[PDB]
């Protein structure tokens, strides 16, 4: 690297190859005098915002615009100045072609000084006729003007073997330019006067003119390739202004402009286009007697030097200048940090490296000197930038041999902490709602009232209307009731009744409504009875007339429904309002609303019909009066609960009423009971420890997300301070996802490291002592601009995969399974080894796969191990011992490797764990236990061959069956005892999934149930 | 110890005053003379003039 | 008529206590807006030098 500001050289390059140029004729200069539209001596540049031409660059056949532009007197608008130039080009060509024949002046010179001021003298009507046949040059080239034919003052002096000229308006300012910085930039190139041109012969001449004349504003060079003639360029006072912060004088705006080129011409030189100049720079000369160190020219003129050996910049230059990347580059040269290089500037000679790329000393030979005693340990070849991308991207990182302290990793990262700020929230759980339903069966039990569990008394917490609140309001939905509504009549209409052989309900049923919202924004009615009288939903019989009850309606009565209103009965009524409105925070009150509703209800019913009751507070005498009175009267019923919030409601439908029947409570729907209100506790226990839906995250919680901001200057190996809070972040986060972005923060190229923590995460990050570092490699390489987003929550969008579903199961019941202190082995580790998130900080582990991992081997608090060893072979366990086998989904894979069947490596896997030492094991098996399904898109089946053929993974593996795998295992051991663990249909995996902050898309929770019961595991001790 | 007056008072920044305007009593007679210049400029009042 | 006739402003500015007859703004939002934005871009760029 950074020299003042950072620079990307790593090698140097250089445009080797050299156009020698031609030289002027005269054909040519009728040829670009005629404003032809391929080629024309002029053009135009544009905005980068507008693509509006505000400024204009002209070349070779005009360049004594040197007076004033109001003596001249331009058009505002492009297409009038260019037509005004084109027709006084036209009668300027029509005077000097009547002045000299193209017969016999086909093919001789001119003077361009003579034909750059004849051109301006006639825009400015300066009487060039005595200028006028000084046109075709004599022997030499600048005898003519020393022995002048009209010495003319206003456009060019003679000193004695020096000509002095006034080169000026290399570029012209249109009207519509507004110093924007968006704008391109114009170097002070459009004033009257930006500088003077001495044209001679010999520099030791011109040197001898330079000890009287004077040397003030610093003289300047070209030194390669001159354009007319050896010379020197003394700029002027006039500055430029058009960038905002800097103002700077006409010598740096020449030199800065020279230097930019120089920078343009090293990343182009690709071996084999050969330029119109070797080099631009143009080193000043005499001005370094006069000023001093820690000046601007002086470094402009160090950042020309090292342009001229062929260094290359940082940041990726553009193609079209702007006053904005201009003078943010000005910021960056004038910064801090004065060099690295071991290159000064001098005014003996100039110097250039010794393993410099270019051959510019061979090439030309006065003034540039190879030097020998400097050398430079970089690189020769060239350099390429990289694609930038608007989107942020991933990054995996990859540890290092190296460790520190965590407490290292803690001080550094609280240096580099971006924490307080709030992201974006995003939702929990997308998708329906699950089918949660139990019929009544006659035959199958009979249980009592008093057995039934019931709410905890702990429902009216802070916290649990804090968890609920959380819950309901992070869920993403259209219209609850109508998810609701669906559910329960896609239940209702399902199965029949032991009367009639037929089913339950019919079409035209004249069916009524109770407790209507009646605000939906639009369709001031419940969302379902259009398409349900349309038979939208395609599962049901359509009605015949509807009618919408209750205190809220649109276009029925308003009734209380507590008290028993009598009116028109019909075969089928729904309540759908509750008893929380109506009552007032008391399980009392709500278990007597209850009483009443229901009893309204029961005598509204047009007996030999059906009703469905919906019950948020059930109690003691709730239960106990529908079992001593409805289920005697009742004929059948029917306890569904559709979940789309957490709540301990249920939908209680029944069948068939006013009739009697010896009717009880069952065990079947004691177990759905138990099991509703243990996964309504333990979503409760999850919805707890997740923070709320507005708040600012700031690394006090478990959970959450981290960033931080560091900026990176150049390809440089970056220090130990930042590796050790990257390496942190990396120790803090544990291995999940993470994006990061490139992009100028302001003035510098920041970067963001942006992930999520997690208790797993923390876990793993107390496991270990040190923490280990990371290859800065990966992020050093990097060098396009990768547009941030703002922080989200959550990552994931469209949902989980069903796989990911799956390894959650896994990873959860292993994680129960497991026990603090204990030594375990996974088999088919994988890539990295969730089990080391799994168990306790405490226990070791003995894991190996066939798969080479990238994990930290060394500085733990519990010790690890990690090799290769081909598992499905002997030997190994009788060096290696442990306590508990683990072996998730490496059964299958290693099967497909080896291409031979289950029950040959289920009997070598059990004949090496009868090597083993191990009591207690689970495996994954891939068993069939229901019916095979053959599940669309995920899992077919196979009868005969008896393969899978996932098409997602693209993978393939047989199947072995229970009985079979009974066979072996009591065949190896004749003493164990073995449990199949059954389907986690209480949800007591999801903590796992939530607090990891992705969302599920319960489609796929049921498509992960019907996978799940199909590779099952099993808990195998030897004893039993 | 305090003292009711009817403008708004801020006190000097220096020592050596010299003229601005920003103040109440200059804007008060800024307004009373742009309606007074709304008041002639009317059409109705007098274009007679 | 969802036409804009009053803006809310907060913490980047607070200081307008002066007189808008010394301040000069215009009358639709569009150009009030675009003022603004090239005002605080020219103070932007001279707290961005100092
Ligand atoms: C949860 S809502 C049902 C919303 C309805 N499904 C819909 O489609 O919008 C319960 C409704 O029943 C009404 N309600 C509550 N208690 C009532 C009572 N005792 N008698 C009549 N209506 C009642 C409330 O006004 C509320 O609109």
């Amino acid at each position: 690297a950074n020299v003042w500001g950072v620079r990307l050289a790593d090698s140097l390059s250089s445009p080797t190859i050299e156009t020698r140029t031609r030289h002027y004729t005269l054909h040519d200069f009728y040829s670009d005098l005629d404003a032809s539209v391929g080629k024309e001596p002029w053009r135009p540049l544009r905005n980068q915002r507008t693509n509006e031409i505000v400024a204009v660059q002209l070349f070779r056949p005009l360049q004594g615009l040197v007076f004033d532009t109001q003596l001249y007197g331009f058009p505002g608008t492009f297409s009038q100045w260019e037509q005004f130039m084109k027709e006084k080009l036209r009668v300027l060509k029509y005077e000097v072609l009547r002045i000299y024949p193209i017969s016999t002046y086909n093919h001789d010179r001119v003077n361009v000084f003579v034909a750059n001021a004849l051109v301006g003298a006639f825009l400015s009507n300066q009487a060039f006729y005595d200028l006028l046949p000084l046109l075709i040059v004599n022997d030499t080239m600048i005898s003519d003007l020393l022995g002048t034919g009209a010495a003319l003052s206003q456009f060019f002096q003679s000193h004695g073997e020096v000509l002095e000229v006034a080169a000026g308006r290399k570029y012209l300012q249109m009207n519509n330019y507004s110093n924007d910085d968006d704008d391109p930039p114009l170097f002070a190139k459009d004033l009257s006067d930006y500088a003077k041109a001495f044209y001679s012969d010999t520099y030791e001449v011109l040197d001898r003119f330079f000890w009287t004349h004077d040397s003030s504003a610093g003289v300047l060079v070209h030194y390669d390739k001159p354009t007319n003639g050896n010379h020197y360029i003394l700029g002027t006072l006039t500055q430029m202004v058009s960038a905002p912060p800097h103002i700077i004088n006409a010598t740096d705006a020449l030199l800065l402009e020279s230097c930019l080129e120089q920078f343009a011409a090293n990343v182009r030189a690709r071996s084999a286009q050969p330029v119109t100049r070797l080099d631009q720079c143009y080193h000043l000369r005499w001005g370094a007697q006069y000023v001093g160190e820690d000046s601007l020219t002086y470094r402009l003129g160090v950042l020309s030097l090292l342009a001229t050996n062929g260094y290359q910049l940082a940041r990726p230059i553009p193609k079209q200048l702007t006053n904005r990347w201009l003078s943010s580059f000005v910021s960056q040269v004038v910064s801090d940090g004065i060099n690295e290089t071991p290159l000064w500037p001098q005014e003996r000679y100039v110097q250039i490296a010794y393993d410099s790329p270019s051959v510019v000393d061979g090439a030309t030979q006065y003034g540039y000197v190879r030097r020998n005693q400097l050398r430079l340990g970089m690189r020769i070849s060239a350099l390429q930038s990289l694609s930038d991308t608007p989107a942020p991207v991933q990054w995996l990182p990859q540890y290092t041999i190296d460790q520190v302290a965590v407490d290292e990793g803690d001080a550094m990262v609280s240096q580099l902490t971006q924490l307080p700020l709030r992201p974006d929230y995003g939702s929990i759980w997308i998708g329906e709602a699950l089918s949660y339903y139990v019929d009544y069966n006659r035959s199958h039990r009979v249980v009592l009232s008093s057995e039934l569990p019931q709410l905890p008394d702990t429902y009216f917490d802070g916290d649990e209307q804090y968890g609920r609140s959380l819950f309901s309001l992070a869920r993403k939905v259209g219209d609850r009731s109508l998810v609701k509504d669906t559910a329960v009549l896609k239940h209702a209409y399902q199965a029949i009744d032991p009367n009639t052989g037929k089913e339950y309900l019919r079409a035209g049923q004249s069916v009524a409504y109770f407790g209507a919202s009646a605000g939906h924004s639009g369709a001031d009615q419940p969302l379902v009875i259009e398409p349900w009288m349309q038979g939208k939903i395609s599962g049901v019989p359509p009605p015949s007339s509807v009618r919408q009850f209750g205190y809220d309606v649109a276009k029925g009565a308003i009734v209380d429904l507590a008290r028993p209103f009598p009116s028109g009965d019909y075969q089928f009524v729904y309540s759908d309002v509750d008893q929380v409105v109506d009552g007032h925070d008391d399980l009392s009150i709500s278990s007597g609303l209850v009483e009443s509703l229901l009893d309204s209800c029961v005598h509204a019913t047009a007996p030999g019909g059906s009703f469905v009751m919906k019950i948020n507070f059930p109690t003691r005498t709730v239960w106990h009066y529908i079992e001593q009175k409805i289920l005697p009267n009742v004929t059948s019923y029917m306890l569904i609960k559709p979940f789309v919030t957490n709540n301990v409601e249920v939908f209680f439908v029944a069948f068939g009423v006013h009739q009697q029947s010896a009717l009880t409570w069952t065990s079947g729907v004691y177990f759905f009971l138990v099991d509703h209100f243990y996964r309504y506790e333990t979503l409760s226990a999850i919805s707890r420890q997740l923070p709320s839906f507005g708040y600012v995250d700031d690394g006090s919680s478990v959970t959450g997300i981290e960033i931080i901001s560091i900026e990176n200057p150049g390809f440089s190996n970056m220090t130990q301070a930042a590796r050790v809070g990257i390496s942190g972040l990396c120790a803090n986060v544990g291995n999940a996802r993470k994006s990061i972005a490139i992009y100028e923060s302001h003035g510098a190229r920041v970067l963001t490291i942006t992930s999520r923590r997690s208790p797993a995460s923390a876990r793993r990050k107390a496991r270990l002592r040190y923490l280990p570092l990371i290859d800065p490699r990966s992020l050093e390489v990097q060098a396009r601009t990768i547009l941030p987003s703002n922080p989200v929550l959550f990552d994931n969008i469209n949902g989980a995969s069903p796989h990911v579903c799956l390894t959650m199961m896994y990873n959860f019941e292993v994680s129960s399974a497991v026990y603090d202190g204990d030594v375990v082995l996974d088999l088919g580790t994988g890539p990295e080894a969730k089990i080391l998130e799994l168990i306790p900080s405490t226990s070791p582990v003995t894991c190996v796969d066939i798969r080479p991992t990238a994990q930290p081997n060394g500085c733990w608090n519990v010790r690890t191990t990690f090799l290769e060893l081909d598992y499905l072979s002997d030997g190994w366990i009788t060096g290696v011992r442990g306590d508990i086998v683990t072996c998730m989904l490496s059964l299958g894979a290693a099967a497909a490797g080896k291409s031979m069947t289950f029950d040959a490596a289920f009997q070598q896997l059990v004949r090496v764990l009868t090597r083993s030492t191990a009591n207690v094991l689970l495996i994954q098996v891939n068993c069939p236990t229901d019916v095979i399904r053959t599940i669309k898109g995920y899992l077919e089946i196979d009868q005969t061959n008896k393969r899978y053929k996932f098409p997602k993974f693209g993978r393939d593996e047989p199947y072995s069956d229970m009985d079979s795998l009974e066979r072996i295992c009591r065949a190896a051991w004749p003493n164990c005892s073995i449990t199949w663990v059954p389907l986690s249909y209480d949800l007591r995996w999801t903590k796992l999934a939530l607090l990891e902050s992705t969302t599920l898309s319960s489609a796929s929770v049921r498509i992960a149930e019907l996978m799940y019961k199909y590779m099952p595991i099993m808990r195998i001790d030897i004893h039993g | 110890e305090v003292l009711l007056l009817p403008i708004d008072h801020q006190p000097a920044n220096v020592t050596t005053p010299t003229l601005d305007f920003t103040n109440e009593l200059t804007n008060w007679r800024a307004r009373v003379c742009e309606l007074m210049k709304n008041l002639v400029d009317n059409q109705r009042y007098q274009p007679g003039w």
